[PDB]
């Protein structure tokens, strides 16, 4: 069939098309996302949309199961493969044991299957990073990124994409212990972060949380309005 | 030039086994050390930001009850091994109903170490670090990506190799303890790394006969930095 | 017997210009039935149908396979299917299973659709192709149906004469089977108007 | 450049260059060479001893491919016996099949279309390796065929395959072939290998001779170099 | 150098250059000397370590009850063969319920490792081996490459700077023939002394010692039953 | 043999496809050749001039049947073009043997264009070098069609390929026309045909076949030596 | 980097603080309409557009003209939008 | 006829050529070896594998 | 012309060609050797010639003159392994033809089959092009003889009278000027046009043990090479 | 023999896929296809590309394809590619409504289809497919329908729509030509008549050139309208009866 090593070590010690194929990270849409005591939050941003135009297609975050929400950056044509494949996976562990899909066991799965994707003969890794958000079973809420080398890293809030220095510097500045002491502390500080993000002009801006049980909300832009509206009049205040 | 990605050299060896080498040099630094007590064992998490949660790394993964581990270098190249390893260790137990010996874990492992090619794709770019206690005593053990396996009795990897050998046959001795070694092992941490050492940073595993198991928890590690 | 687990049975018969096709509808195991209202009768394109009759397993999956490979030749070609190619390819659909045969006996009747001729074939399990000109019969009562249309049939049909013909025969046919029942539908189509008509049965 | 590398490509003068340069890998290697009788097929190669190398009867090039049928190999060695392997298993599948024992020519085509077989792919290389194949059978007679890398299969009165190649078949045209018994031939042969590889590149050599014909009963077996050992008694005494 | 490419592609000179890489690769291995008397066959080797505190790289493996074998260069090349070597051995006791001659054994080893020598893609082995066994006509030792060309020799040695071993064993080879253990093995690891530098030993904790013989099945002596052996040896001269 | 497997026709990066253009190049260096569709039949029209006089022309043939209503030429390579001949010599048969039924040119055409497209990007192949014109005489409307390189498919009313196909592309805008007869089809080919050939034209030379609508009959030396005699 | 919102409004207003057309001009729509491209050829639109409105010599805005010469750079840059979806 | 298909062209003064095979001669009036054998050695062509399609 | 890697494997020119085909046309002309074929009225002629360089070398193996089925013969040019692996294709496809239809296979049919093979041969990428010519002849069913030959560019094509080789591109001038007049064909008027064909190109006029003469004719429609007395009666039947 | 290869796979060091690029850019040639905002209704756009005087006009279809009862498709690009994919997308439309008895919604078709193209785009050393094409249809949960396909895989739904490199400047008369729910199909084809008349370089749009496949919805026969010359003609002078009554404002 198809035999060629499309992978290989370079002299200085790196692998190229992981260490390379990062780029097309570099270069898509931003995603940030935190996760609070009680509800997660988690929104793309950089839609670049149409704004004349259909928008229920262009949707980037999606579910596994009810348990797992998706957000994702790079590329997303190889971001399907990923994962409806992920969801075939995490249906057959419900056909298994009788617990929902913890969430690291999902990211071991799309970080091994990543891995071998790169490992592999005549195959092109993949370009994308995502996040794996969900409160588990035991209502534990916890977050994880992926990496095209397959390395699953558990963080406390997200920045991926174009500027990931700039967002991840700047929730340095969020990290008080304040933040998020409510849930509108939560939305409205994803939000808030994403002002220092691509235009915010309330358009681009798609968040969507999980309150750890119910299933994942995508909130129509009517409280987005009410949480800029907050915002800018707290930036009234700040002066 | 990209030629045949399995060519050997004008030295001459495998030319892609020789940039595996230097892919270890990038990785986080680990410091093994075996005791007549047990193996004593310790490496350094490379804390990125602090967006990132500390203790969801793994750098020692436990094979089996009786096996631990250490890895290096890229990571998710790492944890196949680990997860075949564990396999081969249970065929091992249900052909056998005996422990497998700390030795053959790693001819079992580095049988597979040269698998590339095209017919019948790239080496692994990782550098593990195996100890156990099996009736052999406690074994302290060391692959590399070319599958040349060779007993260590107290070694170091990656970037902090030089510097860690170096230092560390000066302290080294044939009778050591346990808790004189666990303390012999943070010093050179602290001399290596970049981050300030706290109970963030690194983490300890150990393995007895008699001291087992004990594993690896929190507040252990809290006692015995403020040893120092 | 294997072809009488549910009973049933397809007749059609081709009259002047017009065609008739009707089939009995009862579905059942072996002596209980189920429902009345399965069918046994299928639209394939326009101004035609196919009768099947035997095991339900079988009818409702050779109907499927049919329909299948039907569209996708409807799909290749911008012209409807002629019946002689839908006869060779009801024949190729069940040689193909030659060993481990389907069990059933299909009738296709249907015009021609570039002229007002009428046209009836049917076909063994294994395949075998069969051209007449009066009637032909499928199921597990077929003795009957051969007692009947021996004696009703005339060669030049008007559709009153032909239904009546067709219903005469489909009910004092089926009402003395055992297995078969419950209802006889009847299928008389033209080049007109295709019109479907079920008949006063013996619920018995 | 670029019309060397492959085996598959053609040059623009009109010959493939991989087989020409393995044509000339076998011109390196020491001089073996045959010739065959009225009633037998005579082998000879002379082999090559610097200081202490290996045991007498290391690596020989003489090989016996069947009953009665043999080789006499020169050029690169490890393909050399892959041929051996391969044309073994050949005559064991005309054997197993056919029933009687394999004639000469049948054996060269099937060997020497692998040997073709290997010349038309960049999955392989051209072979490096060139054998002769001497035999004999009352109702055949004594053939002696010759196989180069590059596919060739023709047959030979006698022959030569080495370095010292033409010097070496210069002298055969001296000898006859119809008249002669092998008896003769034996050390009608040792006295030009000992003539030819003169001992000034070489400081020393050893030589086998095998022999197959109607004197060992269709058997082919190494003579007892010991036994007899005409080569010598006329080797020292043919100097002057 | 476009011609140093691939196993497939030959030289304009007629010489195929991985082969002779390759050989490059058995001559950066450690020293081993195997030599063979009439009686028995002994083939003694040279460890090397990576550091102080590592253990030394052993060298000399058990393959069957008769049948043993040296290394040189690559190691993992070493278990392949080695299991293809273990294999083949026990398939023969399994099926003909005798033990292989070796004559017959390392003619698969050679058609082991001729195809990846000449398929595309497929690299040569790194490997050194200096096999020794019993058939039913005494000992033999023979020698392998890359190329897989394989020698009958009374005595060699491969490794680095194993040119002097060989000059050693040249005049001693009409002396290496009729002598019993004890000082056949002696007169093996003098060839060792000459491979290395003559200002360091020599010592104790790296030689290890491989014989087979009649009476005596293959064994392996690792320091401590070498330190019997190693007692009374000559002084290097100035 | 190896799988290899790859695909040498890749992108350019103007985005042009660079092996089908070669291609074409080689289709227009050649044999012409020009075919006529009227109103009863379809003519197809082929130039085979043989490179001397010891060469014989009752052994190789250019309009080729398919069917007993099918003809086919081209305007290429013979050796690339006899293998996807007998692709369709087999490949109208399973529609033969399915359907129970003369198989439609608009399907061979189809089928054999699918065929060309999914070798154009298969494992390391060329392209072939073959333009095709077929014809035939299928539910009383007969058809020609012309397939290319680039797996394409055309439907022309009467056209020309190989060389000096603009010429004979002008030369049949104008003088081919609405409506003709069978014979009237042979003299206009014959016409087109003898815009860009030597200075004679013989039985040897051309080779004129047609198809009825009530079947196929590639014609004979006698009647095409004497329909060019009557120089077109 | 290609410059962003905040960097085309700055760089229009800057390179324009020297010399407007017609005053008057806004740089919340420019930005907003086009989207996007770099700040070269938001000169380029501005040069046609004092360029166009000099065949009334010195000022005057055509709303069906205006628009209409602003779709041929409209659709310059709309020839070639997608890539992709760059990303 | 045969000249003309072994032309290059090698046009003009080829044809000289052809005249100056008629002082090779040996022969009051040149005979046609003389001419044939003028135009066969330049130009050489090489056929026929491809070009066939003719 | 040329465009990356076309001088190299069988893809296209810019212009239209590909070389490799046009190189293989050119690989005939190392083999050295002029091949006639002559269609008569009832019976058909091969000519060849070989050269024999050593007195060692053998009369009985380097016949060209290769022998397909009881009706089929064949003589090959171009170099000697492609030519001999396209023999057992052409034996083993002819034997195919008689297990699977019954009746013996035209002369006609096989070299459209071998013709499909070179073209195989050519089309995909990566494998050879066997540089060999195919020249046949054969007896069909109230055709008379057929001359055939198959070019390693894979098409079937066969005439009144052909000849492909070194020296052929004056041998095709001669036959033009010897075919086309009004003499008829008897049986020594085509064995006696087949030499002097040959001989009007090399200009030796040379002894009869170098031509082989292989000839079909139906009174006995088996191939049949003649023997070197009858050979000798022809060569000297021609001189005056 | 890996010295010959092309190597169609792998990044380039810039930071994109280097092969995809000029695969798009193959789709900015010769293609021409578009659909507008319509209720009740859905059209479809297309250019000929071969206008002469002598192809035969006997496929009835010469850029739409009908695929299912209820769906079609618009090939751009290299045309026997999508003679590729219109065999392998009809067959999965046909395999549907074999497991289910039930039509197949427009969603899955799509994603069935570009999890083959993002196929070869992934892996394999492999020329990728070089066609763009277009899908409309009805479904039974969100009515009507538009989708846009890539070579990379990357699918987007639309209500006006971009094939292909000269249909930006039709992106930028749909933007400015906008609306929201109004078909009435005469304001529609109207508007596509528009757009097909100022986009395209050819004066006065000549009536051969274009092509026109609207979608009604019926119950329960969802006709897919192939309209012919004879209502294309009367709509062009409808247009031109449009412009030269506009034109009077100057």
């Amino acid at each position: 069939s198809y035999d060629r090593a499309i992978t290989v070590f370079s002299p200085d010690g790196h692998l190229f098309q992981v260490e390379y194929a990062q780029e097309a990270v570099k270069k898509g849409s931003t995603a940030v996302g935190v996760r609070g005591r009680d509800i997660v939050v988690l929104g793309v941003e950089k839609k670049s949309v149409a704004k004349l135009q259909d928008e229920r297609t262009v949707r980037k975050i999606c579910a596994l199961d009810d348990n797992v929400c998706m957000a994702f950056a790079g590329l997303t044509a190889d971001a399907r493969i990923v994962i409806n494949r992920a969801r075939v996976e995490c249906q057959s562990h419900r056909l298994t044991v009788e617990d929902p899909v913890t969430v690291e066991y999902i990211t071991r799965y799309i970080a091994s299957l990543k891995q071998r994707y790169t490992q592999s003969n005549g195959r092109r890794p993949f370009g994308i990073s995502a996040l794996i958000v969900g409160f588990d079973f035991d209502g534990t809420p916890r977050l994880y990124q992926t990496d095209p080398s397959g390395t699953y890293h558990a963080w406390k809030a997200n920045a991926i994409g174009r500027g990931a220095k700039s967002v991840r510097e700047f929730l340095e500045k969020n990290y008080t212990d304040e933040a998020i002491e409510t849930d509108d502390l939560t939305i409205k500080l994803v939000i808030k972060a994403l002002l220092e993000v691509v235009q915010s002009g309330g358009k681009n801006i798609e968040l969507a949380v999980m309150r750890r049980d119910q299933s994942l909300k995508i909130l129509n832009p009517e409280e987005i309005e009410k949480y800029v509206a907050e915002i800018e009049k707290e930036k009234e205040e700040n002066e | 030039y990209d030629r045949g990605v399995n060519t050997f050299s004008p030295e001459g060896r495998l030319f892609q086994v020789e940039y595996a080498i230097e892919a270890i040099k990038l990785g986080s630094t680990a410091i093994g050390i075996q005791t007549s007590e047990g193996v004593c064992l310790a490496v350094e998490k490379r804390i990125t930001s602090p967006l990132m949660e500390p203790s969801s790394i793994e750098k020692i993964v436990e094979i089996d009850a009786h096996i631990g581990c250490a890895m290096s270098g890229l990571i998710a190249d790492a944890k196949t091994l680990i997860d075949k390893a564990r396999v081969e260790t249970q065929n091992h137990w249900f052909t056998y109903n005996e422990t497998m010996t700390v030795e053959s874990v790693t001819q079992a492992v580095s049988n597979l170490a040269l698998q590339f090619g095209e017919e019948d794709s790239r080496p692994f770019g990782v550098a593990l670090l195996f100890g156990g206690v099996d009736e052999k005593g406690p074994q302290l053990f060391h692959m590399d990506p070319s599958g040349t396996f060779v007993q260590c009795d107290a070694r170091a990897i990656g970037s902090a190799s030089e510097g860690a050998q170096s230092s560390l046959q000066e302290v080294y001795h044939k009778s050591m303890t346990l808790k004189e070694a666990i303390k012999s092992s943070l010093i050179i941490l602290k001399q290596v790394m970049e981050e300030k050492l706290n109970a963030t940073n690194i983490e300890l595993a150990t393995v007895q006969p008699g001291q087992n198991f004990h594993m690896f928890t929190k507040e252990e590690l809290e006692e015995v930095i403020k040893d120092i | 017997s294997i072809m009488s687990y549910n009973g049933g049975a397809v007749m059609a018969m081709k009259g002047k210009n017009c065609v008739a096709i009707a089939a009995d509808r009862r579905f059942g195991i072996q002596a209980q039935m189920v429902t009345t209202d399965f069918q046994k009768i299928f639209p394939m394109g326009d101004r035609l149908y196919i009768g099947l009759a035997g095991l339900a397993t079988d009818v409702q999956t050779v109907a499927q396979r049919l329909k299948f490979r039907l569209n996708l030749y409807e799909l290749k070609e911008g012209r409807q299917i002629k019946p002689y190619t839908l006869m060779s390819m009801v024949a190729n659909l069940l040689y193909e299973k030659r060993f481990g045969p389907y069990y059933t006996e299909p009738v296709i009747a249907g015009l021609d659709p570039k002229t007002f001729k009428p046209f009836i074939c049917s076909l063994d399990l294994i395949g075998c192709p069969m051209v007449t000109d009066d009637f032909v019969v499928s199921g597990t009562c077929a003795e009957q149906m051969y007692g009947m249309c021996e004696s009703l049939w005339e060669p030049n049909m008007d559709p009153d004469h032909l239904f009546e013909t067709i219903s005469q025969a489909m009910l004092n046919a089926v009402d003395r089977d055992a297995v078969s029942g419950m209802g006889v539908i009847v299928h008389i189509i033209e080049k007109d108007k295709i019109t479907t008509r079920t008949l006063k049965a013996r619920m018995d | 450049t670029g019309y060397d590398l492959s085996a598959s490509t053609f040059s623009p003068d009109g010959r493939v260059f991989q087989v020409e340069y393995a044509m000339k890998a076998v011109e390196n290697s020491s001089t073996a060479i045959g010739i065959r009788c009225k009633d037998g097929v005579v082998f000879g190669v002379e082999k090559l001893v610097l200081s202490k190398l290996y045991e007498e009867g290391s690596n020989k090039r003489l090989f016996n491919v069947d009953r009665h049928v043999g080789m006499a190999v020169a050029g690169l060695l490890a393909d050399a016996r892959s041929l051996a392997d391969i044309a073994r298993e050949e005559a064991s599948n005309f054997r197993s099949n056919f029933g009687y024992n394999i004639p000469l020519k049948h054996l060269a085509d099937r060997v020497a279309m692998y040997v073709h077989a290997y010349t038309l792919y960049s999955a392989v290389r051209p072979f490096g390796c060139s054998f002769m194949l001497g035999s004999y059978s009352v109702n055949d007679g004594a053939q002696l065929y010759m196989i180069d890398p590059s596919g060739v299969s023709y047959g030979y009165w006698g022959c030569a395959i080495g370095k010292a190649r033409q010097a070496a078949k210069t002298e055969i045209e001296k000898l006859q072939m119809k008249e002669m018994t092998c008896r003769d031939i034996v050390k009608e042969v040792a006295k030009i290998i000992y003539i030819v590889h003169d001992e000034v590149k070489d400081k020393a050599f050893e030589l086998e001779l095998s022999w197959v014909g109607e004197l060992t009963n269709g058997r082919h077996e190494i003579v007892p170099k010991d036994i007899r050992e005409e080569a010598e008694k006329y080797a020292k005494e043919s100097l002057k | 150098n476009q011609y140093d490419n691939d196993v497939t592609v030959w030289s304009p000179q007629g010489r195929i250059h991985q082969i002779e890489y390759a050989m490059e690769a058995v001559k950066q291995g450690s020293a081993t000397v195997g030599l063979k008397s009439k009686t028995h066959a002994v083939l003694v080797a040279l460890k090397r370590a990576q550091s102080e505190l590592a253990a030394h790289q052993k060298k000399i493996l058990h393959v069957d009850n008769h049948i043993g074998i040296s290394i040189a260069g690559l190691t993992a090349d070493a278990r392949l063969l080695c299991n293809f070597m273990r294999q083949e051995c026990l398939d023969s006791r399994f099926v003909f319920d005798r033990p292989l001659p070796v004559s017959r054994l390392v003619s698969l080893i050679g058609s082991k490792t001729q195809i990846p020598t000449q398929r595309y893609g497929r690299r040569p082995y790194g490997v050194g081996l200096l096999i020794a066994g019993y058939d039913d006509m005494g000992p033999h030792i023979f020698q392998t490459c890359p190329s897989a060309n394989y020698f009958d020799c009374r005595a060699m040695s491969i490794g680095a700077r194993s040119q002097s071993a060989r000059t050693y064993l040249e005049r001693h080879m009409s002396e290496f023939m009729e002598c019993n253990l004890n000082e056949l093995v002696k007169h093996g690891l003098r060839a060792l002394r000459e491979t290395l530098p003559a200002e360091q030993d020599l010592t104790t904790k790296n030689v290890s010692i491989g014989i087979v013989g009649k009476d005596l099945e293959f064994t392996i002596y690792d320091d401590d039953d070498v330190s019997p052996f190693l007692e009374g040896l000559e002084e290097r001269p100035q | 043999e190896r799988g290899y497997s790859f695909s040498l026709t890749t992108f350019s990066p103007s985005g042009k496809l660079v092996q089908i253009e070669y291609a074409l190049a080689a289709v227009a260096g050649g044999a012409p050749s020009v075919g006529i569709k009227a109103a009863n039949g379809v003519v197809l029209a082929t130039e085979k001039k043989q490179k001397s006089i010891l060469y014989d022309e009752r052994s190789v043939h250019k309009v080729e049947p398919i069917t007993k209503h099918i003809g086919l030429v081209y305007s290429g390579m013979g050796p690339d073009y006899r293998v996807l001949v007998h692709r369709a010599r087999k490949l109208a048969q399973q529609y033969y043997l399915v359907y129970q039924e003369p198989i439609p040119t608009a399907q061979l055409v189809q089928r054999v264009a699918s065929v060309m497209q999914e070798y154009t990007q298969s494992g390391g192949v060329r392209p072939f070098g073959v333009s095709l014109l077929i014809c035939g005489w299928n539910e009383g409307r007969p058809y020609l069609f012309q397939s290319d390189p680039s797996g394409a498919y055309f439907a022309w009313k009467a056209t020309a390929m190989g060389k000096n196909y603009v010429n004979g592309k002008t030369f049949l805008e104008k003088r081919y026309n609405e409506d003709l007869e069978l014979e009237d089809a042979i003299h206009t080919a014959i016409l087109t045909l003898k815009e860009s050939f030597e200075g004679q034209m013989t039985e040897d030379n051309i080779e004129v076949g047609i198809c009825n609508e009530a079947g196929f009959r590639r014609l004979t030396p006698t009647e095409v030596k004497d329909y060019l005699a009557a120089i077109a | 980097p290609l410059p962003d919102e905040k960097t085309k409004k700055r760089i229009f207003q800057i390179h324009t603080s020297r010399m407007t057309l017609a005053d008057d001009v806004t740089l919340d729509d420019l930005i907003m309409a086009k989207d996007d491209l770099s700040g070269a050829d938001i000169k380029a639109i501005c040069t046609e557009a004092g360029l166009m409105a000099l065949r009334e010599r010195r000022m005057k805005v055509t709303n069906e003209d205006f628009k209409k010469s602003k779709e041929n750079v409209l659709y310059k840059k709309q020839e070639g939008t997608p890539e992709g979806l760059y990303l | 006829a045969r000249p003309d298909k072994i032309s290059g062209a090698d046009i003009n003064s080829i044809c000289q050529e052809s005249g100056m095979l008629a002082v090779r001669e040996n022969r009051y009036i040149v005979l046609a070896k003389d001419f044939e054998k003028a135009y066969k050695t330049v130009i050489k062509k090489d056929e026929q594998e491809h070009e066939f399609y003719k | 012309s040329s465009a990356g890697f076309d001088r190299h494997i069988t893809i296209f020119s810019p212009e239209g060609r590909l070389y490799q085909v046009e190189y293989a046309f050119k690989a005939i002309n190392q083999g050295g050797l002029t091949s006639v074929a002559v269609r008569g009225k009832d019976c058909a002629v091969i000519v060849t010639q070989k050269k024999v360089p050593d007195k060692l070398l053998d009369s009985s193996t380097v016949t060209h003159l290769f022998k397909i089925t009881e009706n089929i013969g064949c003589v090959m040019t171009g170099m000697t392994a492609d030519s001999r692996s396209q023999v057992q294709r052409a034996r083993y496809e002819a034997a195919n033809w008689k297990y699977k239809y019954g009746y013996e296979i035209p002369v006609d049919m096989l070299c459209k089959r071998i013709a499909d093979i070179s073209q195989v041969y050519t089309q995909n990428a990566e494998m050879r092009p066997l540089g060999c010519c195919m020249i046949l002849i054969g007896i069909d069913e109230e055709q008379g003889p057929q001359v055939y030959k198959c070019d390693p560019a894979g098409y079937y094509c066969g005439f009144k009278a052909t000849a492909a080789g070194v020296k052929q591109t004056e041998s095709t001038s001669f036959l033009e000027k010897k075919v086309k007049k009004k003499f008829d064909w008897t049986f020594e008027q085509t064995v006696e046009t087949a030499i002097t064909c040959l001989s009007t190109v090399l200009s030796i006029d040379f002894k009869p043990s170098e031509i082989e003469v292989g000839v079909v004719t139906v009174e006995n429609p088996k191939f049949r090479i003649l023997t070197e007395a009858e050979i000798d009666a022809h060569l000297v039947a021609l001189a005056e | 023999s890996r010295r010959y290869d092309s190597r169609t796979t792998i990044f380039s060091p810039e930071g994109r896929l280097y092969q995809v690029e000029y695969a798009m850019e193959a789709i900015g040639h010769a293609g021409t296809c578009l659909g507008i905002l319509a209720n009740d209704g859905v059209l479809l756009a297309a250019e000929r590309r071969n206008i002469h005087k002598l192809l035969d006009e006997v496929f009835f279809s010469e850029k739409i394809y009908k695929l299912n009862e209820d769906m079609a498709c618009s090939v751009a690009g290299i045309t026997s590619d999508a003679n590729v994919l219109t065999n392998e997308l009809r067959l999965i439309a046909q395999r549907y409504l074999l497991q289910y008895q039930e039509p197949i919604p427009c969603e899955q078709l799509v994603t069935a289809l570009c999890d083959i193209k993002q196929a070869y785009t992934q892996f394999g050393g492999k020329r990728p497919f070089g066609v763009s094409l277009l899908y409309i249809g009805w479904d039974k949960h969100y009515g009507f329908q538009l989708y846009q396909s890539d070579p990379s895989g990357n699918y987007g739904g639309w209500k006006a729509t971009c094939i292909g490199n000269n249909s930006a400047a039709a992106v930028s008369m749909l933007k400015q030509d906008y609306k929201e729910g109004e078909m009435t199909l005469k304001s529609a084809l109207a508007l596509a008549i528009k757009v097909l008349n100022k986009t395209m370089d050819v004066s006065k749009l000549s009536a051969e050139k274009v092509e026109i496949a609207t979608l009604t919805r019926e119950n329960g026969k969802t006709v897919i309208r192939v309209l012919k010359q004879k209502e294309v003609e009367q709509l062009i002078k409808k247009h031109e009866e449009e412009e030269a009554k506009a034109e009077r404002e100057k």
